[PDB]
């Protein structure tokens, strides 16, 4: 498991092309998240 | 010591968690590849994850980049799909749920897009998708995310492709 930038806690990808994505973080240590919700579902068929 | 609590979909915390995941669904560059063809989800069901020895590891973390950074842990909710979920709720996030492969190097991924996660449920790049019958975009079988509270601290801006 890789280090984060010296001098900073996590990394943000932010999309630049595709104007309608969002952000995708990344963290390297387990202590900084706590999987708080678990959420069963399904996708669903479009009409 | 996980223990888990349904929520009721009267609940005013279901409804938040549910709308958090309905209106951060995208479409994808892949046409649906990986993670199905769809536009929303139906929701099953949502459980509160409580486990003391895990929180109070996350909140001694969370004071620590705090101080490191004008006291603003920059704290938020974020997607995180996998075929581990069940060990995550019970022993924590670790090593193994790091994605080598990624990115922005060897660490533990997180998405604001719902739909982003969804494509890692059942592996990278929706691995061979349901195990049941072997489908990436499966209507049927049930799949599970976590909605999660993470630290970020000082970030890394990182624009990409
Ligand atoms: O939720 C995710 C899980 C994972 C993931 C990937 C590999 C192994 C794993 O246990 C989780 O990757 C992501 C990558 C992203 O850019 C955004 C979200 C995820
Ligand atoms: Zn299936």
């Amino acid at each position: 498991m890789a280090h984060s930038p010296p001098g900073h806690h996590s990394v943000t990808g932010r999309p630049s092309v595709n104007g309608l994505a969002l952000a995708e973080y990344v963290i390297y240590r387990g202590e900084q998240a706590y999987p708080e919700y678990l959420i069963t579902y399904q996708i669903m068929r479009p009409e | 010591g996980t223990i888990l609590i349904d929520l009721s979909p009267d609940d005013k915390e279901f409804q938040s968690v549910e709308e958090e995941m309905q209106s951060t669904v995208r479409e994808h560059r892949d046409g649906g590849h990986a993670g199905g063809i769809f536009n929303r989800y139906n929701i099953l069901k949502i459980q509160k994850v409580c486990n003391k020895k895990l929180w109070e590891r996350y909140t001694h973390r969370r004071k620590e980049v705090s101080e490191e950074n004008h006291n603003h842990a920059n704290e938020r909710m974020l997607f995180h799909g996998s075929p581990f979920v069940n060990a995550i709720i019970h022993k924590g996030f670790d090593e193994r749920h790091a994605y080598i492969g990624g990115m922005f190097g060897a660490g533990i991924y997180f998405a604001e897009n719902s739909s982003k996660s969804n494509q890692y449920v059942y592996g990278i790049g929706g691995g061979t998708g349901c195990p049941v019958h072997k489908d990436r975009s499966c209507y049927i079988c049930h799949r599970q995310l976590l909605f999660c509270r993470v630290t970020l601290g000082k970030s890394f801006l990182q624009f990409s492709a």
